[PDB]
């Protein structure tokens, strides 16, 4: 604890209406998108159109995210001993957030300017440091503004959803062309469809030539991603509403919804990280040892993609050809990706403090009970509801990811689901609170 | 402490300053 | 490095797709594209031309897109047509011609001038209005008027007009006129007098007074003041009907009467029921109009405005059968919209089915869903109000220990006027033959509406009887309103 | 709309025309009574204004103006007390209660005086026909 | 085998959205998705020739 | 502006037109000056006077004596004179808790006398002031509803009877007044 005079946005004294909120969200989004397209000054195809490297958004939201996860882990491991009974330790924690983020920004900026390919030879170095510092400070202040109450929600999730939708739309309506021997071809699906339908004048052949397009995006992937988007939107309304009633103040009746997608999409990320790590480890080990009685069994790599090994079994299927090739690998991969997701979802609800015991404790604290049941049975009733919901939600998310990667959509099921969840949160909040 | 309009003005000013520096360097290299 | 289009071979297709993706859905959507109102026709037969003129005075995109698509498609069809070489679709002169600095200067302008100026304009415009719908200066004036208000002074209509004449929204319309001029215009409107030249200003400010009176009522209820709320409602009635508040006003609000004859001749008719006591010709002889085709219109107006009546009123708490300390109850009223012409039906005839409350979880979780299913109120008969209004009933609750309004007023809009139709004309007051034993009378045909008011405050912590007072007033007519007292028996 | 400036006007007139000494004390007691009344009025009006502001029906600048007036009243009363001490020595322990009582007494006197004008508004509004002796003649 | 059984039981006990609600859901979510996607695409597209001329 | 007299020591505003607030304040300053001229001790105490109280009591007793002799005309004059003297010749800094109850005790008798005499509007206004100044009792709403029924105001009469019964539901006169009000109102509408 100490005294700090740092720039911070003050919360509104009254609730902000929906129109001002939406317009501020839009303005902040436009500023964040324009900030990441401008290159630096002193630095010496495009080579910077794909990733945000060489622009004012070099660091981006990485320092904020790293500080957030570090202090979240520090809170989870029970080393801060925070108590919600006071309104000062919370502010101290919020200022610790910022004083750690600032020093991390400084360190990372110095590392990049001293090591990156911008150039070793003083005023230019000072300018390159100041640009990155000012941009990171602007992004942090903008996130704080959107989170304090002037925006529909957080900033990080909004920026991620915006990037996902931007990539989805650039994979389809890209004006860039590519000429490799045969001629000039658009890098988009709809653009090339209309081009080949207009100029080629051979409809029966141009339609088939523009619908499959083994080398580039086509219309089939667009139809598949639209269908998957609609299906994901349908599976967002599933919810289990159990009736509850109050006992402190009589006359308060409501419902407690238990969604299908219970977890926060963290276990799928953990499972993908785990399988990627074990695959790369098997690759490196097979590279180190050519032939061994056990290493030949654990993994074999050849023409890179592993074959006749455990890493070959756990590798993801790219298209339907590999699926119809050998059903054994397909069924093993399906069972693995579903079981691991279910187990990770159960463990995550057991760890993250959303277990049925915590919900029963919250019920006892607020005084609520279940409508047609006793008071000593809320725990025994939530035990028969919450774990099943979490496991089935994890299994459904895994199956959706597998189907999306199999049918070859423009975006993986995980990103589509994250964006859909982020937007459905805003929609549900606006419907519950009441606004245009 | 800081108003939303202040943040918008800061962002637009920084962006315009970087773009002005770029175009000034470009026209200086083109002229001399 | 990119290779921009130099011979106009790729940007035609890009622009064609950009135009089609906008034109298609618009054409598709273009190709794809409960309460009887009796006064809607009789209102336009009495409105003067000076107000008709005021209310009168105060797809091409698809076609141009399709012709542009046709032009571009014809231009495409009229054209002639190992390492990778990336390229873009945009034309070449945009980046390398003589119009190269034009792009960057237009970008700088659109980013530095148009964006911040417009955002600041929108912010300063949305930061000035109140969530109710009135300006900030008007609300400040209203609060400052109610703060230094001497309780000895009696509230009237002239005082509330004097308060309204200081609204800041009246100044934005005509920056030349003074508040005294606005008060004079309001008095000329209410007293049915001619302004000579400022009629188009009188009509404008009179049409604007609606939101101002609603905001004043809201603030007066927020300061826990009953006399000012009642005065505001009476002033709203007076402005809508264009008549000053007098004892005999329910009979002077009628379309075509003469005051100098009715006031001097009779002195005992003051309501509409006392009027309908008389025969069909004696009414015309008393009101002094002596024209049958002209008397039928006023007799059709006088027998079609709604009067209220209670059937059952009590406090209900969702999920319980009595009131307990620190519970959250509400008020459930069963009203009966009747005409000024029909006799009284006893409460015992009600089959006790329409008065009970359903006992189910989906019904007791939100007790207002059944109330939100009633039809809207029809258009009111106001030939002097410029615009067109729907009826409304403003219900506000106060206490009986001290006499202070304890919550903001609830304004209902959905109610069924089925009992006012012309199929039930047999049920007359002048026949005096016990019309309940009639061939056409079936007690299941008369509808019994419902009104529910959230209480906003929990029940007190003590045990005993606590009395309230509920007032349900109209905002368009001078009908019979509700004023009842009720007590919650917090019993534990 | 106050009795603050009228006392200053009487003071400036006394500095030139040699008025009596009790007129100053009368004006001072009147200013003190008005200050006490306004203090109590604000103290009882604060919660309703705060609720109107929280509900979003009053604006953002009127709240600051009200919070400024709250302390402006205290400054004015402190100035009144300083002037009361300056004009008469050892008259601060009794001046406060004297003002506290004259406030209520003059408010009650105004309320009682208002009924004579309150009586005719009701006649005009209800169209009563009252002859002499206050009786009705229909 | 009890996993799938409890799954289908919980699914039977759920509250699936009807057509009138699903229409509003898809309308709002599609509007938001297209609103963010078009803005991203336009900002990404405008800055190619501007970055060519400036830098 | 404002002029200052010499012998009377009264302030009067010699302006052409003056607002109401300035006139009330000048009248209050004149009352305070006239009280201070008479009050001799410089450090005056909020303790009430005595001779004024004896005079008021004497006038009130002389007025009440006429009720026994059954003279209902000059007794009202004497009571009104007593109330006028109490409101006029009493210093403003005297105790409020002793200045209010005497006014109530005299005004109640004036009300009863005016009600028995036949004047209903004056009695109604006295009841309204007595009720708005902080006296709510079942003995007030009865007379107020009686007045409002005597001068033909039925909705206000019904509201008064309802608020009176909302305080003392065991009363036997307010119920009769409520029945009479309901009868008159049912005749008035139908």
């Amino acid at each position: 604890p100490f005294e700090s005079f740092l720039p911070e946005v003050i919360a509104p004294e009254r609730k902000v209406p929906y129109n001002q909120k939406l317009i501020w969200t839009g303005v902040s989004l436009l500023i964040f998108l324009i900030l990441g397209q401008i290159p630096l000054y002193g630095i010496v195809l495009r080579a910077m159109l794909a990733s945000n490297r060489g622009t004012l958004l070099e660091l981006g939201v990485s320092p904020i995210i790293t500080s957030s996860m570090i202090f979240q882990f520090l809170q989870g491991t029970q080393l801060l001993q925070i108590r919600p009974e006071s309104k000062q330790d919370r502010e101290l924690f919020q200022i610790a957030q910022k004083v750690c983020a600032i020093i991390l920004i400084l360190g990372q900026a110095l590392v990049v300017v001293m090591t990156g390919n911008y150039g070793a030879p003083l005023p230019i170095c000072l300018l390159l440091i100041f640009q990155l510092m000012f941009a990171s400070l602007i992004v942090m202040l903008l996130d704080e503004l959107l989170s304090k109450g002037y925006g529909l929600g957080s900033g990080i999730s909004l920026f991620t959803a915006t990037n996902i939708a931007e990539q989805i739309f650039w994979r389809a309506f890209a004006p860039t062309t590519v000429n490799s021997g045969r001629g000039k071809e658009f890098e988009g699906a709809v653009i090339a469809f209309f081009h080949l339908l207009a100029v080629r004048k051979d409809k029966k052949r141009a339609l088939v030539e523009a619908f499959y397009r083994t080398n580039l995006p086509n219309m089939f992937q667009v139809l598949m991603t639209v269908a998957i988007f609609l299906f994901v939107l349908y599976l967002q309304g599933f919810r289990y509403e159990l009736p509850i009633r109050s006992t402190k103040v009589r006359g308060q009746i409501g419902i407690y919804p238990i969604k299908l997608f219970y977890t926060s999409n963290t276990p799928i990320m953990l499972q993908s990280a785990l399988t990627s790590n074990i695959f790369l480890i098997s690759q490196i080990l097979f590279q180190k040892y050519p032939t061994n009685p056990l290493i030949r069994l654990i993994g074999v790599w050849g023409i890179q993609m592993a074959l006749s090994g455990l890493a070959y079994y756990i590798q993801p299927l790219m298209s339907l050809s590999e699926a119809l090739l050998d059903p054994i690998k397909t069924i093993v991969y399906i069972t693995f990706v579903l079981g691991s997701c279910a187990v990770f979802s159960k463990t995550w609800i057991e760890i993250s403090g959303t277990s049925p015991r915590d919900i029963a404790k919250q019920f006892k604290d607020q005084g609520m009970v279940i409508n047609g049941k006793r008071e000593t049975s809320i725990y025994r009733e939530l035990k028969k509801i919450i774990p099943t919901a979490a496991a089935f939600g994890g299994a459904t998310i895994g199956a959706l990811s597998v189907g999306s990667d199999l049918l070859g959509t423009l975006g993986s099921g995980a990103s589509i689901l994250m964006a859909t969840t982020t937007i459905y949160g805003y929609y549900e909040a606006a419907a519950k609170e009441g606004g245009f | 402490r800081v108003d939303p309009l202040v943040v918008l003005f800061l962002a637009v000013g920084f962006i315009f300053s970087v773009v002005a520096l770029h175009v000034i360097s470009k026209v200086a290299g083109k002229l001399f | 490095n990119y290779e921009y289009d130099e011979a106009s071979e790729t940007w035609p297709s890009f622009i064609l797709t950009g135009l089609l993706m906008v034109v298609g859905p618009m054409t598709l959507l273009q190709i794809y594209q409960f309460n009887e109102e009796v006064f809607k026709n009789l209102n336009e037969e009495y409105t003067s031309d000076e107000i008709k003129q005021f209310r009168r005075k105060f797809n091409i995109i698809i076609i141009v897109g399709w012709i542009l698509v046709a032009i571009l498609l014809q231009r495409i069809n009229s054209n002639d047509a190992q390492s990778t070489s990336h390229g873009i679709a945009l034309p070449r002169f945009l980046v390398d011609g003589s119009a190269s600095p034009l792009l960057v200067v237009c970008y700088v302008a659109l980013l530095g001038l148009i964006l911040p100026y417009f955002v600041s304009r929108w912010w300063a415009r949305t930061q000035s209005y109140t969530k109710k719908g009135i300006h900030n200066v008007t609300a400040s004036n209203f609060v400052s008027n109610l703060v230094n208000y001497k309780p000895s002074e009696i509230v009237t209509t002239d005082l509330i007009l004097h308060w309204l004449s200081f609204a800041h929204e009246f100044k934005q319309f005509f920056p030349d006129l003074q508040p005294t001029d606005f008060e004079k215009l309001l008095q000329d409107h209410i007293n049915r007098r001619d302004s000579g030249k400022l009629n188009n200003a009188k009509f404008r400010i009179v049409a604007k007074c609606h939101s101002l009176l609603h905001g004043l009522l809201d603030i007066a209820c927020g300061f826990r003041n009953l006399d000012i709320a009642l005065g505001a409602i009476n002033t709203f009635k007076c402005i809508v009907q264009a008549v000053p508040l007098t004892p005999n006003c329910q009979i002077l609000q009628l379309p075509n009467v003469d005051k100098e004859h009715f006031i001097t001749k009779t002195g005992d008719i003051h309501t509409l029921g006392k009027l309908f006591t008389l025969e069909d010709a004696k009414i015309g002889e008393v009101l002094g109009i002596k024209d049958q085709a002209k008397l039928n219109e006023t007799l059709r107006v006088a027998s079609h405005i709604p009067n209220l009546k209670i059937i059952k009123a009590d406090f209900l708490v969702p999920g319980e059968n009595q009131v307990t300390p620190s519970s959250t109850p509400y008020i459930s009223l069963k009203v009966l919209v009747r005409s000024a012409k029909q006799p009284l039906i006893p409460t015992s005839l009600i089959p006790e089915e329409n008065l009970t409350e359903p006992q189910d979880f989906e019904s007791q979780r939100d007790p207002f869903a059944m109330m939100s299913k009633q039809p809207l109120v029809p258009y009111s008969f106001a030939p002097f109000f410029p615009t067109k209004r729907r009826g409304s009933w403003c219900c506000l609750v106060s206490s009986q220990k001290d006499g202070k309004i304890l919550q903001t007023p609830i304004i209902i809009e959905k109610l069924s006027y089925k009992n006012l139709n012309d199929d039930k004309d047999f049920f007359d007051k002048r026949i005096k033959m016990d019309l309940t034993k009639h061939e056409k009378f079936d007690i299941n045909d008369w509808e019994i509406g419902t009104i529910k008011i959230p209480l906003g405050q929990p029940a007190p912590e003590t045990v005993g009887d606590f009395f309230f007072r509920v007032i349900v007033k109209s905002t368009d007519y001078f009908t019979t309103d509700l004023d009842i007292t009720m007590n919650m028996k917090v019993r534990d | 709309n106050d009795a603050h400036d009228l006392y200053f006007q009487i003071k400036e007139m006394s500095e030139n025309e040699k008025i009596h000494e009790k007129v100053l004390k009368a004006a001072l007691l009147n200013r003190g009574a008005e200050s006490v009344r306004r203090s109590l009025k604000l103290k009882e009006l604060a919660p309703q204004i705060n609720l109107l502001y929280k509900n979003g029906s009053i604006g953002e600048d009127y709240w600051k103006r009200f919070e400024t007036e709250v302390k402006l009243i205290e400054l004015e009363f402190k100035d009144t007390l300083q002037e009361a001490e300056r004009l008469q020595p050892g008259w601060v322990q009794l001046f406060v209660m004297v003002c506290k009582e004259i406030c209520f007494n003059q408010a009650l006197s105004r309320r009682y005086q208002s009924i004579l004008k309150r009586k005719e508004v009701c006649i005009k509004e209800w169209e009563l026909k009252i002859n002499n002796d206050g009786r009705l003649v229909n | 085998v009890e996993f799938v059984r409890e799954g289908t039981q919980f699914l039977a006990k759920c509250k699936k959205p009807d057509l009138k609600e699903y229409t509003k859901i898809v309308k709002a979510v599609g509007i938001g998705f297209i609103a963010v996607g078009i803005i991203g695409y336009a900002i990404k597209l405008i800055h190619i020739p501007i970055r060519y001329v400036i830098v | 502006t404002l002029e200052y007299n010499a012998n009377s020591k009264l302030i009067t505003a010699s302006d052409a037109v003056v607002a109401l607030s300035t006139e009330t304040n000048i009248d209050q300053i004149n009352v305070l000056t006239t009280s201070l001229i008479g009050e001799t001790n410089p450090n005056f105490t909020p303790q009430p006077n005595e001779a004024l109280s004896k005079m008021i009591k004497g006038l009130f007793e002389s007025g009440m004596k006429n009720l026994q002799q059954k003279k209902l005309n000059e007794a009202l004059k004497n009571v009104s004179l007593a109330i006028e003297m109490a409101q006029r010749k009493r210093a403003p800094w005297e105790a409020f808790a002793i200045q209010l109850p005497e006014l109530h005790f005299m005004l109640r008798s004036k009300i009863d006398l005016c009600l028995i005499l036949g004047k209903h509007l004056e009695a109604l206004q006295d009841l309204d002031f007595l009720l708005g100044t902080g006296l709510i009792q079942p003995d007030v709403f009865v007379r107020k509803a009686d007045c409002l029924l005597k001068l033909r105001q039925w909705e206000e009469a019904r509201a008064t009877c309802e608020r009176g019964l909302a305080l003392a539901p065991e009363d036997m006169k307010l119920r009769a007044l409520l029945i009479e009000t309901a009868r008159n109102l049912a005749e008035y509408n139908g």
